[PDB]
Order: structure tokens, then C-alpha cells, then sequence
């Protein structure tokens, strides 16, 4: 409650314009969990002031002007954020704003005595949860009930024992992958040497977890980035869900693809195939792959006139092979190449759709 | 402040050691009687009177068989109908006397629950305890003419049944002989508001003075 | 009198051994755990602090946290009290107007 | 001493099981419900 | 708690051009050890300001900036530094900022 | 009713004679030093002042360092009494703009 953000305009590489607490234009009453302030639907808000009385604009000189209209590199740091608690009164039952305290004195506190896992099986999200962990060398956090992983597991991210198998939804929990830092990778090297046991997946009910560790888990079939964002699978799983025809026309194509699969593919690639082979490719180009679009019935639709003006496909002859290809975002393109390269020649396409012609329409 | 405040809700929240159903059952029922005055009870047991707690359906029980189907249609305190098997009180007329009760949580709940069970308990006074010496009787008669005739039917809408209420003459004093049954079906009634602790006042409202004699009655 | 050493309306060897909050007619009543009843009703069963007001340390009660006296915002995986309830606000920039 | 855990001056059998507000003479008196007489007043069930 | 440096811009040997308290915009909420304010990823702040409500820029007349521009020899002196304690609270057992007194 | 002049929370003679802080189940126990028990635990001896209710004169007690009552920032080995806790703080400047 009562959000104020200290943010920072900064260009360059590290080159900070100005840094701006945010004023009582700028403040936000309510930031309820999984919002946004303004809603999704309104326009955000503007900061354009420096006075703590917001009557001087932020202003940039002649250099730093002449570098932002070569560059367009103008990046915004969140520093650190103002607000407060909301306490429960046993009086009258009414939740009242303590204006004195704030959060400032409250996330060092949980930082310092809990586990963290991060988790992104829940459509490709980064989840945080922090749990209450035993350290050892502390007498008062040593007060409290013991956690094993499984149990947090089990209570953070709502996993089950259906059939005695720990599950996120229908899925087993043997398909995430496990990271660590190097402390509480090291700590789980040791206990897994007291256990006496190779496989984490087996133990995960004896696994002893303390405070300030940091688990990451992901799951095993995408490929991550630095991030840790979701880049792009193997083929045999992009192909899995692309085994639903529901439309077959030559203006577009409608399949039910999974929405976890597509949120890593940046575009589709559509050629023709003759029946001794060519490579007549319809959208060819980089900026040319967006045509895939999400209906709001979960159904993705393709789409071949947005890039064929306005026309549906040609058909020169109703025996070629009309094949549409997708493309990760780990191996798409978003510029030319070195030279003039402006076509989908260099990219790593993905076998999703091969049919006839006279199978369409 | 608010850790007294916790202190209270609390004290009402947490339970610590559990009776078990069959010890609660039992004693919610004791928690009702302790509400009745000794005073009557004793004379209960004077006359050869029993108390049970019974579970499940009343009609299911040894100290009371099928006797007599149409009784097993019985009205409320407030007169709506009910099904006896669905009760949870009945009180038994014939030589020996004896009351049964089924066992409930909501006998510390349901003051509507109680108040029912004290109703039966106004019964037996006003017949199997009042109609032997009840006469002259004229010391309860007159105060319910007095319901009767007067501004407000709210007393007479509380406690007469749908006849005393549009009987036009005032009551005459052979109503009570041709119709001892009605007229302590009232100091059933009366009796009940006046046990039950938070419909006391309530008595003490709408029948100012069927609360004034009653108050009168067991304390002296 | 029973100890609360943690002070937060709820006695020690409970949050120790085992707990649950259960409601009967419309009411809350704090029981300690017992698995013939409250396992039947798919109850969940809760540890915490003896000695800590929050387990959690995050600025609500175990007491509150298992009975819902609570601002109702927190989400209800969090309402368990080694679960910490906490704000992450980052600030996004859609556009620039210079 | 009759409890109301929510200390808004009204008790809790009587907010579990029904209670309405009636003036007598000019006076609001809180009952708890009773059908035969609140009923025909057209007083609401709480 | 509540950080608010008192630095110095200084020209040449000891030539003092300001001395600046750190503003509301320049506030540190925690400093915890081995911490930076802001984290090392993000950029570091910028201070521009000379009055309390942040109304005025930081100024240098002409024989500074030809003596800046030749030399370019501008240092910082962190002269004292303002900031509060949190203490515990053996009531509930929340650690609270006293504003009243600091370090 | 034992004495602690500095009103600590602890008394005087345990702060003078050696001391130390140990769990059972779940609950700190503040022990008088013995060494049949506590050094084969590793439980680290205290001693403080009587007349300090901060030996270290640093804003947190004696009892509060030793209890883990505190402020978690402080550094684990700020923890023992005789071991001050405070902070350094110096500014660096990355950049001029003119
Ligand atoms: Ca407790
Ligand atoms: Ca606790
Ligand atoms: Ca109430
Ligand atoms: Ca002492
Ligand atoms: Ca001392």
C-alpha cells in the first residue's frame, strides 16, 4: 500500500540521466498480487517531474540529446519501492494502514531466513516462493518445524501425491530439472553423500532444506537463455503439438497448439513444394514470419493473406506439397545479414505441416 | 488493546482436551436442566418422573413404544406442525410420567432448541404438577383476561393459539374446566420465554404480564 | 494457563505437534491434530514457531495467517504459515516522450 | 455474561440463528426471531 | 536505515565547489553490509540538486570550468552520513525503524 | 528473584561466569556454562558485562545478539556481545556530467 517506486532514466551503458522517487502524482494506493497499476486496459502513467512539489521537468543537455537520437538506447532501472503494511485489527476486524511501518524493514528479514525456489512450469512464468528454513547456526530460527523439499513442494506450488508420485498438474515431477548456486549446490552434495544416494528425484522426502538457498526448477524439454526464459524445444516435441488439423483452406490454417509450445516460437515460414522439388517461398523474409494468430476460442490460427496481398495461395497445380515451418526463438533472425540478406535462406526451420493440394481446398 | 482483544476471541476459539460426542452430547442436556429451576424437578421425580437422552428418532425408544400415531403430529412453540420422529423433546402423559430428549450439540446453540424442550417442562407443570390442586386457580385466571382484552395483540399473538385469540366474550370462568388443555398450553407457553434466558425480556415485552406473574410465581 | 511464548494467541505445544483450525456450527475452533478426524475431512495439518509471532517473519500472526483474519489480497498458498507473504514490485516503461 | 466474539455489541446465537430490531414505544429493543410476531409485523429476518 | 550522505564536490587540491546533503530522491531506504545502493547491475544514481526541494542545479562559474576542462580533476568527499536504526520489538516481535535516533 | 543490573533480560552472574543459549524441541534456553554438555555440543561460552545492557554499546542488547531477536542483516560473526555491529558507509562517484 501507498507505492512509490524509486526508478532511474539512465542511457547509454550505465550513463544515468536522472533518478526520480515517484511523487503524489505518481502514487499508487492499492498493488494487489498478480496486478497491474493502472489496469491492463488504461494507459500507464506519465512521470515527467523532478520537484518533490513537481514543478521542474527532467531535463537532458545537448550531447546526451544528440547520443539518444542516434542511439534510442533509454533504459529504466527500479531501484527500490516505498510502501507499506496493512495490519489486521482484533478490535472491529478492520485491516488499517500503519503509515510508519513499511516493507523496507520487513524483505531483509525474509530474505535472510528462507529458502527460495523459483519455478516456470506454470506457462513459462517465473514463480518465486520463499519458505521458512532452519539455519543452524541461528538459536531462535532453529525453532521451527523441519522441511523437507518434497513437503515444500507440496505445500508452495499446490504439487500432489496422486499415486504416491510428486505432480505439478498431470505432469511428473521427474520431467523438471534441478539448479542450484554454489552454496546450496555444494550443501545438497553433502547431504546426498550422507544419503548415500545418487538419484535427487528419489529422496526428495529426506531432503533437509535451511535458509538463504536458492533453487531453481525448470523443465527439461525447453531450452533456456541467460535469463532463464523459455527459448525453444527439441522437434520431436514441437511436432507433438501440431498434430491437430482443425481448418485446411488457402487463406489460412487453424490447429488447437498447445499455449505453452507456441509462447516460444517467433514466427512460421510458408513454402511450395514441387513434385520433384523447389523452394518457392511465399513469406521470404525475416519480418515476414508473424501470421500466427491466437483466437480467443484456444485455437491458434495461421494466416497466408497477411503476407500475400491481401490473396489467398497459388496453386499452380493441385499435386505440389503445400508446407508451412515454424520458427524457435532461439533461432530466429531479427536483422539482415552481413551483406544484403533479407530472406529465410539462413534459418532453422521446423517441419510442422506437409500436405497435398488436393487435401486443402 | 488488541492482545486483549485476542485474549477474548480466543478464549472462545480454542479447545484444548476433547470431551468425545457422547460425553457432549450428555452434557449439553445437563447444561439445559441446570437452567430449571430444582424447585420443579424434584417435584418431578416426586410424582414418579423419569429423564432420558435418548439418540436418534424419539419414537425409537423402549420407555416409549408406538403409542398412538395422531399424537405424533405435534406443533411447535410457535403452533407450525412437526413430525415427532423429527424432534428432538416429548413429553409423556399417563400414570407415570417421563420425559425424553434426543442429545445435540445445539442445546448451547439452538436457544430455539431449548426453547422447546422448556415448553414440554411448561406442559407438565401446568398439567401433571398444576391440574391437581390447581383450583380455585383464579390467581392465573385473571391475569390472562388481561392478555385478552387490551390495546396490543402482540401478548395474545405470542401466547394464545388461533381460538383464545377470536373468541369475541371475554373468558368466562368455566373456559378453564371445559378447557384445561388450552389454558396451559399458555403457561406452557409463558413459562418457556420466561425460562430461556434471552427470550426473558422478550416476555417481559410483548406480555408485560404474563412476565410479572411469572416472575412472581417461582421465586416466591 | 497454558503457554504462548510467541504471544500470538496460539499455545506452544500445538504449533509444536501439530494443528488445524476447523469450523463446526459457524464457528472456528483451533484444535490440535488428530488424524482419525481431520484427516477425513482433508484438513491440513500445521507446524510453526513456538517462539515466533510470524514463523514466516512476514508482518501477520501464524493465528491469523491459519484462521483468515488477514487483508484477503494474500494469495491462499500463502495463507500457510511457513509460506512468507510478500510484495514483488518491478516497474516497466512503455514509452518515451521527449 | 452472554459472549459476542466480534464485540459489535450484538451476541452470537443471535446472529447465527436470526434476530430482528423492533421498536416498542420509542424504544429499539433487539429480539432474536420469533415467527409469530415479527412475521405478521413484516419485520426482516437478520 | 533512511541513508543520506552529506558529500562535497571538491576542484583541484582543496578547492570545494559544494557541499550537498543527499534529497528524497537520493534516499537509501536499507544499506545492508556488503551491499551496493543500487545493485551493481543497475546504473548508479545521479545527484544534481542544491536546494531542499531539489529546485536548483548544481552550479560552476567560468574560471572553474576552464580550470576543470584543463585539469579534470574532480573528486567527492563523503563527509557524514545520516541513517536510523531498526530495533526489535519484543511486543510482536516486528523490528521497527525509530526515526528519532540514528547512528 | 535474581538480579541483572543492566536489565538485560539476563542475569549478572550468568554474564560474568560463562553462558550459553540451547534448543530442546523447539525452545531457547538460556543455560549457565557447563562443560560436560555444552562444549561437546560446540555451543560457544559467553561472557558480558552485568552493568551493560550492551557490553558491544551497540544498539542491540546482549540478550537480543544472543538470542537471534535481531535484525538479520547483522553478520553472523557480529553475533557474540563482545563483537560490535555498525556500519561503514562511503560513496563512490562513477561519472561526472557538465
Ligand atoms: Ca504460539
Ligand atoms: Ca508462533
Ligand atoms: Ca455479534
Ligand atoms: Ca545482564
Ligand atoms: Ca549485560
Amino acid at each position: 500500500y501507498n507505492v512509490l517506486p524509486t526508478t532511474s532514466l539512465v542511457l547509454g551503458k550505465n550513463q544515468t540521466l536522472a533518478t526520480i522517487k515517484a511523487k503524489e502524482n505518481q502514487l499508487s494506493q492499492i498493488l494487489a498480487p498478480n496486478n497491474y497499476y493502472p489496469s491492463k486496459n488504461l494507459a500507464p502513467i506519465a512521470l515527467n517531474a523532478q520537484d518533490d512539489f513537481s514543478s521542474t521537468p527532467i531535463t537532458m543537455n545537448y550531447n546526451q540529446f544528440l547520443e539518444l537520437e542516434k542511439t534510442k538506447q533509454l533504459r529504466l532501472d527500479t531501484d527500490q519501492v516505498y510502501g507499506n503494511i496493512a495490519t489486521y485489527n482484533f478490535e472491529n476486524g478492520r485491516v488499517r494502514v500503519d503509515t510508519g511501518s513499511n516493507w523496507s524493514e520487513v524483505l531483509p528479514q525474509i530474505q535472510e531466513t528462507t529458502a527460495r525456489i523459483i519455478f516456470n512450469g506454470k506457462d513459462l512464468n517465473l514463480v518465486e516462493r520463499r519458505i521458512a528454513a532452519v539455519n543452524p547456526s541461528d538459536p531462535l530460527e532453529t525453532t521451527k518445524p523441519d522441511m523437507t523439499l518434497k513437503e515444500a513442494l507440496k505445500i508452495a506450488f499446490g504439487f500432489n501425491e496422486p499415486n504416491g508420485n510428486l505432480q505439478y498438474q498431470g505432469k511428473d515431477i521427474t520431467e523438471f530439472d534441478f539448479n542450484f548456486d554454489q552454496q546450496t549446490s555444494q550443501n545438497i552434495k553433502n547431504q546426498l553423500a550422507e544419503l548415500n544416494a545418487t538419484n535427487i528425484y528419489t529422496v526428495l522426502d529426506k531432503i533437509k532444506l535451511n535458509a538463504k538457498m536458492n533453487i531453481l526448477i525448470r523443465d527439461k524439454r525447453f531450452h533456456y537463455d541467460r535469463n532463464n526464459i523459455a527459448v525453444g524445444a527439441d522437434e520431436s516435441v514441437v511436432k507433438e503439438a501440431h498434430r491437430e488439423v482443425i481448418n485446411s483452406s488457402t487463406e489460412g490454417l487453424l490447429l488447437n497448439i498447445d499455449k505453452d509450445i507456441r509462447k516460444i516460437l517467433s514466427g512460421y515460414i510458408v513454402e511450395i513444394e514441387d513434385t520433384e522439388g523447389l523452394k518457392e517461398v511465399i513469406n521470404d523474409r525475416y519480418d515476414m514470419l508473424n501470421i500466427s494468430s491466437l483466437r480467443q476460442d484456444g485455437k491458434t490460427f495461421i494466416d497466408f493473406k497477411k503476407y500475400n496481398d491481401k490473396l489467398p495461395l497459388y496453386i499452380s497445380n493441385p499435386n505440389y506439397k503445400v508446407n508451412v515451418y515454424a520458427v524457435t526463438k532461439e533461432n530466429t533472425i531479427i536483422n539482415p545479414s552481413e551483406n544484403g540478406d533479407t530472406s529465410t535462406n539462413g534459418i532453422k526451420k521446423i517441419l510442422i505441416f506437409s500436405k497435398k493440394g488436393y487435401e486443402i481446398g | 488493546t488488541q492482545e486483549e482483544h485476542l485474549k477474548e476471541i480466543m478464549k472462545h476459539i480454542v479447545k484444548i482436551e476433547v470431551k468425545g460426542e457422547e460425553a457432549v452430547k450428555k452434557e449439553a442436556a445437563e447444561k439445559l436442566l441446570e437452567k430449571v429451576p430444582s424447585d420443579v424437578l424434584e417435584m418431578y421425580k416426586a410424582i414418579g418422573g423419569k429423564i432420558y437422552i435418548v439418540d436418534g428418532d424419539i419414537t425409537k425408544h423402549i420407555s416409549l413404544e408406538a403409542l398412538s400415531e395422531d399424537k405424533k403430529k405435534i406443533k411447535d412453540i410457535y403452533g407450525k406442525d412437526a413430525l415427532l420422529h423429527e424432534h428432538y423433546v416429548y413429553a409423556k402423559e399417563g400414570y407415570e410420567p417421563v420425559l425424553v430428549i434426543q442429545s445435540s450439540e445445539d442445546y448451547v446453540e439452538n436457544t430455539e432448541k431449548a426453547l422447546n424442550v422448556y415448553y414440554e417442562i411448561g406442559k407438565i407443570l401446568s398439567r401433571d404438577i398444576l391440574s391437581k390442586i390447581n383450583q380455585p386457580y383464579q390467581k392465573f385466571l385473571d391475569v390472562l383476561n388481561t392478555i385478552k382484552n387490551a390495546s396490543d395483540s402482540d401478548g395474545q399473538d405470542l401466547l394464545f393459539t388461533n381460538q383464545l385469540k377470536e373468541h369475541p366474550t371475554d373468558f368466562s370462568v368455566e373456559f378453564l374446566e371445559q378447557n384445561s388443555n388450552e389454558v396451559q398450553e399458555v403457561f406452557a407457553k409463558a413459562f418457556a420465554y420466561y425460562i430461556e434466558p434471552q427470550h426473558r425480556d422478550v416476555l417481559q415485552l410483548y406480555a408485560p404480564e404474563a412476565f410479572n406473574y411469572m416472575d412472581k410465581f417461582n421465586e416466591q | 494457563t497454558v503457554p504462548d511464548r510467541d504471544n500470538d494467541g496460539i499455545p506452544d505445544s500445538l504449533e509444536v505437534e501439530g494443528y488445524t483450525v476447523d469450523v463446526k456450527n459457524k464457528r472456528t475452533f483451533l484444535s490440535p491434530w488428530i488424524s482419525n478426524i481431520h484427516e477425513k475431512k482433508g484438513l491440513t495439518k500445521y507446524k510453526s514457531s513456538p517462539e515466533k509471532w510470524s514463523t514466516a517473519s512476514d508482518p501477520y500472526s501464524d493465528f491469523e495467517k491459519v484462521t483468515g483474519r488477514i487483508d484477503k489480497n494474500v494469495s491462499p498458498e500463502a495463507r500457510h504459515p511457513l509460506v512468507a507473504a510478500y510484495p514483488i514490485v518491478h516497474v516497466d516503461m512503455e514509452n518515451i516522450i521527449l
